[PDB]
C-alpha cells in the first residue's frame, strides 16, 4: 500500500524504556532508520526504531529539554533546554559544537528553516532570536509577544515563520521583515502546537473548506486550522477531552494525527470533521506524537517515561 | 554532571518552600477556624459533639504545626546548602569560561615539563601564563 493512507494500529511495535524523567519531544532522522527522544532528565537519547535498540545518549545540556530539531541532512542537530543555552550537535560525530546563550528564560522551542544557514528559538521571555549556525551569533529578534512563546515551526519554503504563544494568539512572520503578517486570535485558550501543512495539503485543505495554511492546537480542546494569507479560522476540530498537546498533519496531506492529554492520540480528517480513530496510547499526559516521510511508523512520547512506536498500516 | 545536581536540587528546595508556604497559610486558617469553634461551643453553653470535633481540629493543628516545625528545621539545615549552592550556580557561567584557558595550562604541564626540575617547570608554566 501507498503511505497516503496509513494510520496507526494497536499494539505498540516497541515501548522503548530507559528515561528518567518525562519525554517531552521526539522525531525521527530525515534519510537514516533511527529517531531521537528529548526527555527532561537532560538526556537526548538516541533509539533504532526499527529494532527497539538503544543506541546513545548526548548529555550537553545542563537543564531539561524541550525541542529538538533536525536538519534535512540529518548532520546537524539543534536543541533548546532552561539553562539559558542551545546547542549545536554534529550527529555524525556524535557531540557538540557550540552552545548558545543570549535568553533569558526557558527557550521552549528550536528549529531550524530548509535553508540550512539559521535557527529559530522561541522562548519563555515573551521574543523569538534568530541564530547564525556557522558563526555563532544572535542576529535577529522578532518581538511583540505578550505571554509564553509555546514552540515555534518554519515554513516548508524557509520564508515564512509561525509561533503560538500563550496569550491566545498564532503569530505568522515573515523572516526579516520583522512584521507579524497574521495574529490569529480565535483561540480560547493557550495554543501549544502548531503544525505547517504540507503541498500536497494545500489542494486537500482548499477543497474541505493557493495556500499557505497552518494548523494549531490549543488548551480549549479544538484543534484550528487557519488560511495564512486570508487570516481566519476556517475549520475546527473538537473531540478531545482535555489540552491537545501535539498536533501533526499526514505526509501525503490528508489526516491529522493529534495527540492530547485524555491519553488519546486522534486521527481527524477535514473532509468530514471528525475523529475517525482513537488510540489509548499510555498510561499518563502525551506531550510529543511524529510520524515519519516514507517508512510507516508513528513515535509517541509521553510523560511516563516510556517511547512507544507504532506500525502504520 | 555537578550541574545536573545543582539545578535539581535548587529546584526541589524551593518546592519545600511552597510546601511550607502552602503549609503556614493553612496553619493560621485552621488556628483561627479552631477558635471560632470554641467560641460557638460557649454559644451554645451538640455541646458534647462540637468538644470532640474541635478536638480534631486541634490534633490536626498538632499536626499541621509538628509538619511545619519539622520542615522548619529542614528549610534551616538545607539553607545552608543554598548560601553555596546558588553561589556555585552563579559561579558556573565564570568557571565555564575559564576551562579553554585552564586546560591549556594543564596539558602543557601533563606532556612537555615531565623531565624537568621544579625552578625550570615553574618558568614553563609562568611563560606559558
Amino acid at each position: 500500500r501507498d503511505p497516503k493512507e496509513w494510520i496507526p494500529r494497536p499494539p505498540e511495535k516497541y515501548a522503548l524504556s530507559g528515561h528518567r524523567s518525562p519525554v517531552t519531544r521526539v522525531i525521527f532522522h530525515p534519510v537514516f532508520s533511527v529517531m531521537v527522544s528529548a526527555s527532561e532528565d537532560a538526556t537526548i537519547k538516541v533509539w533504532d526504531y526499527e529494532t527497539g535498540d538503544f543506541e546513545r545518549t548526548l548529555k550537553g545540556h545542563t537543564d531539561s529539554v524541550q525541542d529538538i530539531s533536525f536538519d534535512h541532512s540529518g548532520k546537524l542537530l539543534a536543541s533548546c533546554s532552561a539553562d539559558m543555552t542551545i546547542k549545536l550537535w554534529d550527529f555524525q560525530g556524535f557531540e557538540c559544537i557550540r552552545t548558545m546563550h543570549g535568553h533569558d528564560h526557558n527557550v521552549s522551542s528550536v528549529a531550524i528553516m530548509p535553508n540550512g544557514d539559521h535557527i529559530v528559538s522561541a522562548s519563555r521571555d515573551k521574543t523569538i532570536k534568530m541564530w547564525e549556525v556557522q558563526t555563532g551569533y544572535c542576529v535577529k529578534t522578532f518581538t511583540g509577544h505578550r505571554e509564553w512563546v509555546r514552540m515555534v515551526r518554519p515554513n516548508q519554503d524557509g520564508t515564512l515563520i509561525a509561533s503560538c504563544s500563550n496569550d491566545q494568539t498564532v503569530r505568522v512572520w515573515v523572516v526579516a521583515t520583522k512584521e507579524c503578517k497574521a495574529e490569529l486570535r480565535e483561540h480560547e485558550h493557550v495554543v501549544e502546537c502548531i503544525s505547517w501543512a504540507p503541498e500536497s495539503s494545500y489542494s486537500s485543505i482548499s477543497e474541505a473548506t493557493p495556500g499557505p495554511f497552518l494548523l494549531s492546537g490549543s488548551r480549549d480542546k479544538t484543534i484550528k486550522m487557519w488560511d495564512v494569507s486570508t487570516g481566519m479560522c476556517l475549520m475546527t476540530l473538537v473531540g478531545h477531552d482535555n489540552w491537545v498537546r501535539g498536533v501533526l498533519f499526514h505526509s501525503g496531506g490528508k489526516f491529522i494525527l493529534s495527540c492530547a492529554d485524555d491519553k488519546t492520540l486522534r486521527v481527524w480528517d477535514y473532509k468530514n470533521k471528525r475523529c475517525m480513530k482513537t488510540l489509548n496510547a499510555h498510561e499518563h499526559f502525551v506531550t510529543s506524537l511524529d510520524f515519519h516521510k516514507t517508512a510507516p511508523y508513528v513515535v509517541t512520547g509521553s510523560v511516563d517515561q516510556t517511547v512507544k512506536v507504532w506500525e502504520c498500516r | 554532571e555537578q550541574q545536573m545536581h545543582l539545578n535539581v536540587g535548587l529546584r526541589k528546595i524551593k518546592e519545600t518552600v511552597d510546601q511550607v508556604e502552602e503549609l503556614r497559610r493553612d496553619l493560621r486558617i485552621k488556628s483561627q477556624e479552631l477558635e471560632v469553634k470554641n467560641a460557638a461551643a460557649n454559644d451554645k453553653l451538640e455541646y458534647a459533639v462540637l468538644i470532640s470535633e474541635a478536638q480534631a481540629i486541634k490534633a490536626d493543628l498538632a499536626a499541621v504545626e509538628a509538619k511545619v516545625n519539622r520542615s522548619t528545621a529542614l528549610l534551616k539545615s538545607l539553607s545552608a546548602e543554598r548560601e553555596r549552592w546558588e553561589k556555585t550556580s552563579e559561579t558556573f557561567k565564570n568557571q565555564m569560561s575559564t576551562i579553554a584557558g585552564d586546560c591549556l595550562l594543564s596539558a602543557a604541564f601533563i606532556a612537555y615539563a615531565g623531565y624537568f626540575d621544579q625552578q625550570m617547570r615553574q618558568n614553563l608554566f609562568t611563560t606559558w601564563s
